[PDB]
Formats: C-alpha cells, structure tokens, sequence
RNA sequence: CAUGGUAAUCCUGCUCAGUACGAGAGGAACCGCAGGUUCAGACAUUUGGUGUAUGUGCUUGGCUGAGGAGCCAAUGGGGCGA
RNA sequence: CGAUCGCACGCCCCCCGUGGCGGCGACGACCCAUUCGAACGUCUGCCCUAUCAACUUUCGAUGGUAGUCGCCGUGCCUACCAU
RNA sequence: AACUGCGAAUGGCUCAUUAAAUCAGUUAUGGUUCCUUUGGUCGCUCGCCACUUGGAUAACUGUGGUAAUUCUAGA
C-alpha cells in the first residue's frame, strides 16, 4: 500500500437519488420499503444539535 | 541520435543528411536530398511518385473493452451497513414488505373509520 | 496575493500600517533592496527575481539606473505567531500593512526625498559596507531628524566586501 | 515536475514531485489514456500500472 | 532578504497612530488645541479630514496628474466635497480656495495602480481630480475654519538657470 | 552568454530583401554591413542575424531617401546550424531597427531565424514564428 | 556501437569505405579531416605542445556514428534496417521460390 | 642536419563590474570563458556546383516497313544523377 | 402520437380491504388560425452637373427553357439558346 | 451555488455610407416565414418496466498547473 494513496478509502458525499439506483445499489426487485432503505447523511456539528438529512427521492 | 525526422517521400532523415526548408508562411519542411526538394519544389504530387511511400501506401504496395465498477462507502451508510442492507434477501424483504402491506391496510381502515 | 480592498479592510485597523521611505546615498542599492521586498511580498503585486521592480516605473530611468521621481507602492503580509510574539508594539491580527516609498538620493537632493518623508514616519537608511557613511546618507538622515523620522539601518552590498575586496571577518 | 496520482477505488488523490529524469523516461514519448508501468519509480512502485489521464504544460 | 526586512521594520519602525502624535506639531501650523490639529494626533477615520499633498505624478494622459499625499485624519471617499486649499491660503481669505469633489481615490502600486472607494487617515492615497485646481502642493480638509499644513524645508534651492526658447519661435 | 557562429552570408553589398516589418517600407537594399573589415574587392555580405545599413527602395517616402540600420531575419542562401541541418527561407527579408537592435515597427511577418532571434531579443519579441 | 546506439553494425558503411575496401583490424576515429587520398599511409604523432586549453582535455562521449552508404545519398544505416524497411523484393521472392 | 625559406593576425561578446575612479553624470583594466575578421595549410562526411558514367526516365524533327530496340540533329533538348 | 410539477383534498366499495376513480391549475407540444411583425415586390415622387451623349453585353447585360440555392417569386446562380 | 428555461436581435448613440438607393403615400404576397399572447388539436392510428425505463455532467469534496484572464485538468 502506498502511504496515504491507496489506502484509507474515504466516502461518496452523497447516495444514490433516483429510486431506480437506489434499488440497484440495495438490490431491491420491487416494492419493498424504498422510502425507507434511502441512505441518511447524519450532519453533527458540534455548535448544532444532531441529526440527519434525507434526500428527496425522484421518480 | 537526434529526433528522426520525415521526408516529402515520407523516408527516415538521420541527423546531418538533406536539408531544411523554412517557408515564409511559417511551414517548415525537410527532404532527404535534392531529389526529394526538387519535386516538392516543383509542386509535384508525392502520391503519383512510384518510390515514395505515400504512393505505396495509396496503392497499398508491400503490405480493450471492459466495464469494472467498484463498490465504495458512502456518508451515512458505510460498506458493511449497504451490504447489510442489500443481503436481506432471506425473508427479510419479504417482512418489510408484508409489514408494509399491514400498516398500508392498518391506515386505510383508520381513514374508513375518521371519514365515516 | 488578495484583493485589493482588502488594504482598505486591512487599513481600518491602525497599529499594523508601516509609512516607510527609504533613503541613501547614490547607487547604495536601495532600490535593488526594495525590489527583493517587492518580489517576496505583494498584495497584488507580482513575485518576480529579475533584478528591476516597481522601483523606476519610466523610461530613462531603468535605462541608465537612476531613480528620479519618488515612488509609492503598497504591500500585504500576514506574519507568523512568533513574529507576532517578537513585535513589541501594539498588535491587531497578522495582516500588515507596508506604505514603502523610495526616493531620489541624489546629491541634488532631490526635493521629492523631502516629499516622501513628509508623507512617511519611518526611515529605512540604506549604507554600502566598503563605501561606509556618503555624503548624501547624511544628508537624508540630517532631512529624517529634522521631520522626527524613526531610522533604521541596512549594510547593503555585502557581497563586494566578501569577493570584491576579500575581507577577512575581524576587519569585516 | 510533479505528479498527480489519483486512485479512484479509493479516492485519496495526492501530489508526487519527481526530479530524477530516470524516473519520467518511462512515462516519455507516450499518450493520454495509456497505461505504463510505474516500477521505475523505485521499488515502492513496482505492481503499479498507472494510465496517464492528462497534465498541464509549463505555462499552465 | 524581504523576510528579514520585513520583520525588522515591523518591530521597529512605527505606526502611524504612534508617529502622529510626536508627528502633529511639525507638519500643522494650526494651534495643537484645534480641533483639526487634535484630529491629526488622534488618527481617526471619522473627524476633521486632513490631507497633505506632497506630489503631483503625472497620469497616463499628458496633461493631468495624480495628486499624491496623506491623510492625517478623517476618511477620503469618492466623490465627497472638499476644500482644496493652496500653500498662499489663510482661513480668513477667499485667495486660493475651492470646493471641488474629488473623482476618485488610487493606490499606486509601483507600475500599477489600483482604485479603492475610500482610503482612512493613516495611509498614502492618490487623488484624481486635484492637480487643476492646485499647483505644486496643497491640502484638502472637510473643516471650515481649518488651518493650513507647514510647509516642506528644501535642504537644497533652485540654484542653476537655463534660459529655454522654442526652435520654432511661434509656440 | 553565447556568440553566434558563423554562417553562410549569400547576401553581398546591392542584395534587396524583403521588409517584413509593419514599418511601411516594401524592401530595403543593402549598402553595408557592420563589423566588416573587409578586403580587397571583396564585397561585404551579411547574413540572417547581421546587422546592415540599408536604404528603401519601394515605401512611404518619409522612409525612402534615407539609411536605415536593418537587422537581416531571413536568408535564401542555405546555412549550416552546428546540428547537421542546412536551413533555408523562402525568401531575403530583414527588419528596421535603430542602432540599439529595437524595432522601428511593431509586427514580423512570416518566421525569423533562431541565430536572429536569440542574437536580438527585441525582434524575438515581435517574431511570429522562430525557424 | 556506442551506449545510445546499441546496434550491432561495425564502422564500415553499407557498400563499405569507398576507393579503400573493408575496415577489419582496430582504427583511429579522429576530427575532422586527414590530408592524403584515401588509402594513403599516415604518420600519427604525439603532441609536441602541452594540452591545456579546454578543446583539449575534454571526453568525447560519441551518441551515434552514421554509416549510410557513402557510394551515393545512402539512407540506411545497416543491412537489417534496409531490408526491414523496404520489403522483400523480386530478387529474395524468387530466391525464396527456389529455397522452397 | 649544413644551409635556405618560414606565419599567423585582428576584433567582438560574457565575466571581471555598474567594480576601480568620480560629488554626480559617467566608467575602465589583468586573469578566465565563448566566438568571429584577414591570412595560411588541408579536405569532401555533410550542403552546394559540375556532370558526355553519354547512367536512367521524358520529349521534338527525321530515319530503319510497323512493334520492340535504336540511331542522326558538330553534346538535339530537358529532369534527376554515381 | 405527455415517463413533468403544485393545490386544497374527496367518491366507490359488490369483487371486498388495497386498489379503482375524481376538481383547480402550471409546464409541454406536430399542425391550423390570430397577434407582433419581418422580408421581397406594384404605381408615383428626389439636389447640382453635358468642361458627363451614348451606356449594358468577354466577367449576366435583356429574355426563354430546365434546374441549383434560398423561407419564398425572380439571372439569385448554372447549363443551353435568342440578341 | 449550480444545472435547466427565457432574455440578451429591445432600448440607447451617431449620420460615415447611401441619388429610384433609402424614404413617403398606395397596393400585393393566390410568391414567404413568424418566439410569444389568445383560440383550436393532444384515447381520431388497431400496432416479463408502465405503480415510471437508461446513462452522463454540474453544483459539491479533494489534488493541482499558470505571472496573468469570467483560464481550467485529473479524480
Ligand atoms: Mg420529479
Ligand atoms: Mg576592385
Ligand atoms: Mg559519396
Ligand atoms: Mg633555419
Ligand atoms: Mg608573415
Ligand atoms: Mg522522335
Ligand atoms: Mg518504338
Ligand atoms: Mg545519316
Ligand atoms: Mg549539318
Ligand atoms: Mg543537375
Ligand atoms: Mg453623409
């Protein structure tokens, strides 16, 4: 592993949007909670209460 | 061992052979001897010239794919948390699923009850 | 490298601003020395090494090297925690200010040396090491005493006291 | 010269700076979107095979 | 070398809060209890507006030049009526005075120059909008009963004189 | 620093070359070269990178009826450039300058000689092209 | 052969030296040019002066010694590089017609 | 080797050095480095010139019945050319 | 030959019980009409000058035929003709 | 903030060009085009996603290059 470069994967910023690449990323067939197995990006600033947003889902 | 350069009849030019050829509109060109300079000179078509290699190649004379995606983590939901998401295959999608029907069925009899 | 209204927002705050001329003797490199300020600071301006800088902005002036009209220019930089600490006058941020003017120090006395201190509160008094104090050194800072003119000095042209002339360190 | 090297499988990009002309003699005479084996520099980089995405020129 | 002068001259030369106040006395001829002269000692931004004009560097046209000086107290913005007031004024006199709004304010920066909307006291501004209705020095102030700056001690005098006449006699 | 080698000059004292400067002048005719001795009957010649003395023929005639210092930036004559190559333009052609190598005009048209250009650095400036 | 050549090609030229024959024993590649005709026997000597000026005293690393036919404007440096360039031609096709 | 002949010359740029000197403006030199001018002695790798290899194409008029192959026109002309 | 977005929200429940249905719009459109026009044309009308009386027609000048191009009519352009 | 949509072809200035040219009045386009507004048309065709299909790029995070620009590259 080459130091700092090939290691230590960081994250996306963001997931999937269209509910379409959210059943292709969680291998959804259909119908089966979607709403609900979207990812929440939890925001927690220290001068700020916590808690986490959910994007708007479309189509 | 200097760059190789390429002529009006298309052969290698090795350093300290032919000459040079700076025109005034600002094209420089460079022949192999005063063969090759006189019938670029004399505006001649290096494809009607047997011996040059634009000829022979005008005349045909002598002679990957792949789709990799890398799975990655994201804010919120790291790799271990979407794999435990999408493994609910055994019977778990199957659960939400009912007790989404259940609660669908649970609020439609709720809105029967308020609207009547 | 900022914008420049940040001067402005950098000027609201005093106690961080420098007026500072420098004065010397002809030829004592004064403006070789401030194009070295030139090339390492600048707030907009550049960071070039080639020798020249904003010092003698004419003709006939680089030309021949001789700085005849008095120039201003303006300068940010922002300085270190311990350049904070070393400073003993009053502090507000890092963000400081330098109002550099060279002028003329030919032995005319160029009355635009007198201009430049009237404008200016503090004096960097450029002097060569092998051509000791001139005449005109003494004569810009007999100008700077007489307009209460905070001195400060520079041996300039040390090089030609190591090669030039080969001086050991005692007699350096 | 410098080296951007980016791995996306894992994000991470960082900034190289390469002297040593050895070192840029494999990378030399060749293409955007070729893929060169980087063992030439040093032995921290041997079992690299890098595709050169693109660059900027001495003025930008 | 710019990072060794720059640190020095930051300990050791000074602001012009601190200079001002030994500074006031010799550069105003007005009383030290006027309030324009207690202005100038104070530095501040807001009172009675002092300005020196000390050079006139010509402009990128022939004809016009920046009027360059400092300002000892006050705030010069663009556009802001002020009283031009030669070297030859006295308060009590109308001779060489004017009300002119200056055009704008310029910070030079060696060969560059830089417009700023507003240049508080403490600082080197340059001035569009002076240099026809003042000659080889004057201030500008916001004070109506204000006094005029010292004027400069040449060490030197206009000693050598040559006698200049056109080749083309009718110019 | 670097001095310029020796060329073939094939442009003598009589030659008109083209004026590639903006100037205004059509062509200049070369009436002397500088730093030539000189022998006997030999005519002194210049090549690309050789400041002449030089009058215009064709121009505007605030130009015509006057010598002008000229600075040769292009040459028919083949020369050898210390590489191997033979390098020649396709035409004579020079540039109007004072006596400190700046420019009277303000554009070249067409390339100029790198033994010219890197010999002045004002008519670099203004060079298009450096062949 | 020098370092940046690596090519298996001796100092003979394709055709070999011109008026003289083939060079097979060790020789001197000096600068410049040699009075006499080809062929023509020359006495080398050692300076007579002290070598101190920076022309002399310097290493000649050589990148690349031509060896193009001189009997003409040769093109080739070798043999392999001629024959890889142009082909076969009528002369190796029946050649090779009657190899079998 | 007796004897006779005899040969090299001058300039510019960089550095010295914006230095010595000078109030200032101006402004050197020695060493070293890189190249030129004139001259000399060669040489043909390269570039150019020549070219009746009368080498190889092209071409005019004529001639050998035509083709093929050639020739004559005091080197027919012309391109490229060892 | 609508895979779009907002607003309050309601009806049918036999088959049932989770689905099927509804109003107000906004956005969108192939085409038609209108509005705004635009573009090219019809007729008639302009200062001084003959020390400007014959022009245009090789290279479109006038017209015909068939085309090209142009949003369209047309030497706008091309080819062939007539003068 | 950025993508998408629209506007930026209006207004304003000047009178150099221009002498059947522009322009004024008159008439025509059955010889043409027309954003937008408004009104028509949008189940008029028989012909394992439709409870809704695919991919990319912005914005954004991070690494820069250039002296410089409303310059931009890779990830
Ligand atoms: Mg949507
Ligand atoms: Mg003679
Ligand atoms: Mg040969
Ligand atoms: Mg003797
Ligand atoms: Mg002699
Ligand atoms: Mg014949
Ligand atoms: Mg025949
Ligand atoms: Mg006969
Ligand atoms: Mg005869
Ligand atoms: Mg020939
Ligand atoms: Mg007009």
């Amino acid at each position: 592993d080459i130091p700092g470069l090939t290691d230590t994967t960081v994250p996306r910023r963001l997931g999937p949007k269209r509910a379409s690449r959210i059943r292709k990323l969680f291998n959804l067939s259909k119908e089966d909670d979607v709403r609900q197995y979207v990812v929440r990006k939890p925001l927690n600033k220290e001068g700020k209460k916590p808690r986490t947003k959910a994007p708007k889902i479309q189509r | 061992m200097k760059v190789e350069l390429c002529s009006f009849s298309g052969y290698k030019i090795y350093p300290g052979h032919g000459r040079r050829y700076a025109r005034t509109d600002g094209k420089v060109f460079q022949f192999l001897n005063a063969k090759c300079e006189s019938a670029f000179l004399s505006k001649r078509n290096p494809r009607q010239i047997n011996w040059t290699v634009l000829y022979r190649r005008k005349h045909k004379k002598g002679q990957t794919r792949r789709a990799v995606k890398f799975q990655r983590a994201i804010t919120g939901a790291s790799l271990a948390d979407i794999m435990a998401k999408r493994n609910q295959k055994p019977e778990v999608r199957k659960a939400q699923r009912e007790q989404a029907i259940r609660a669908a069925k649970e609020a439609k009899k709720a809105k029967q009850a308020s609207k009547k | 490298n900022f914008t420049v209204d940040q001067i402005r927002a950098i000027m609201d705050k005093k106690a961080n601003i420098r007026n500072m001329s420098v004065i010397a003797h002809v030829d004592h490199g004064k403006s070789t020395l401030t194009d070295s300020l030139v090339c390492k600071a600048g707030i907009i301006a550049s960071a070039r090494a080639g020798e020249t800088r904003f010092t003698d902005t004419r003709k006939d002036e680089q030309e021949r090297c001789i700085t005849i009209k008095s120039t201003a220019i303006s300068l940010f930089y922002e300085l270190s925690e311990n350049d904070l600490n070393f400073i003993k006058q009053s502090k507000d941020g890092a963000g400081f200010l330098i109002n550099l003017i060279d002028s003329p120090g030919h032995v005319d006395f160029s009355s635009e040396v007198t201009a430049a201190l009237r404008v200016t509160d503090g004096a960097l008094v450029v002097v060569d090491c092998v051509s000791g104090v001139c005449v005109q050194t003494e004569t810009v800072l007999r100008q700077a005493i007489a307009e209460r003119i905070k001195p400060v000095l520079m041996m300039n042209k040390m090089d030609r006291a190591l090669l030039e002339l080969q001086l050991e360190p005692e007699e350096l | 010269m410098k080296l951007n090297i980016s791995f996306p499988a894992t994000g991470c990009q960082k900034l190289i700076e390469v002297d040593d002309e050895r070192k840029l003699r494999t990378f030399y005479e060749k293409r955007m979107a070729t893929e060169v084996a980087a063992d030439a520099l040093g032995e921290e980089w041997k079992g690299y095979v890098v595709r050169i995405s693109g660059g900027n020129d001495k003025q930008g | 070398a710019g990072d060794a002068l720059l640190q020095m001259i930051t300990i050791h030369l000074p602001s012009p809060v601190t200079a001002q106040k030994y500074r006031c006395e010799l550069l105003y001829e007005g009383p030290p209890d006027d309030e324009a002269a207690m202005g100038i000692k104070s530095c501040d931004p807001k009172g009675p507006l002092m300005m020196y004009i000390s050079k006139m560097v010509p402009t990128s046209d022939k004809g016009r030049f920046y009027a360059f000086g400092r300002v000892f107290s006050g705030l010069v913005s663009t556009g802001l009526k002020v009283r031009i007031m030669g070297p030859n004024y006295t308060p009590g006199k109308k001779e060489d005075l004017y009300l002119k709004p200056i055009q704008r304010t310029i910070l030079m920066m060696g060969r560059y120059v830089e417009p700023i909307e507003d240049v508080p006291c403490g600082n080197i501004v340059g001035l569009v909008g002076v240099d026809q209705f003042l000659v080889k020095t004057g201030t500008i102030t916001t004070f109506e009963h204000a006094h005029n700056m010292r004027v400069m001690k040449f060490s030197v005098s206009p000693v050598v004189r040559v006698a200049v006449e056109a080749k083309n006699p009718a110019d | 620093s670097g001095a310029k080698f020796r060329i073939s000059l094939g442009l003598p004292v009589g030659a008109v070359i083209n004026c590639a400067d903006n100037t205004g002048a059509k062509n200049l005719y070369i009436i002397s070269v500088k730093g030539i001795k000189g022998r006997l009957n030999r005519l002194p010649a210049a090549g690309v990178g050789d400041m002449v003395m030089a009058t215009v023929k064709k121009g505007k005639p605030e130009l015509r009826k006057k010598v002008h210092p000229a600075v040769v930036i292009r040459q028919r004559k083949s020369y050898r450039r210390k590489d191997g190559v033979f390098l020649y333009f396709e035409d004579n052609a020079g540039v109007i300058v004072n006596n400190k190598g700046e420019m009277k005009g303000s554009a070249i048209t067409g390339p100029v000689a790198k033994e010219c250009a890197d010999l002045w650095p004002r008519i670099a400036s203004n060079a298009g092209s450096i062949a | 052969s020098t370092d940046y050549d690596l090519s298996d090609k001796s100092i003979n030229p394709l055709g070999g030296f011109v008026h003289y024959g083939e060079v097979t024993n060790d020789f001197v590649m000096l600068k410049g040019c040699v009075v006499g005709t080809k062929k023509r026997v020359l006495t080398l000597r050692k300076s007579l002066l002290v070598q101190t000026k920076r022309r002399a005293l310097e290493k000649i690393d050589l990148k690349f010694i031509d060896t193009t036919s001189k009997f003409g404007h040769g093109r080739f440096q070798t043999m392999e590089e001629k024959k890889a360039f142009m082909g076969p031609l009528k002369k190796d096709r029946i050649a090779k017609e009657e190899g079998a």
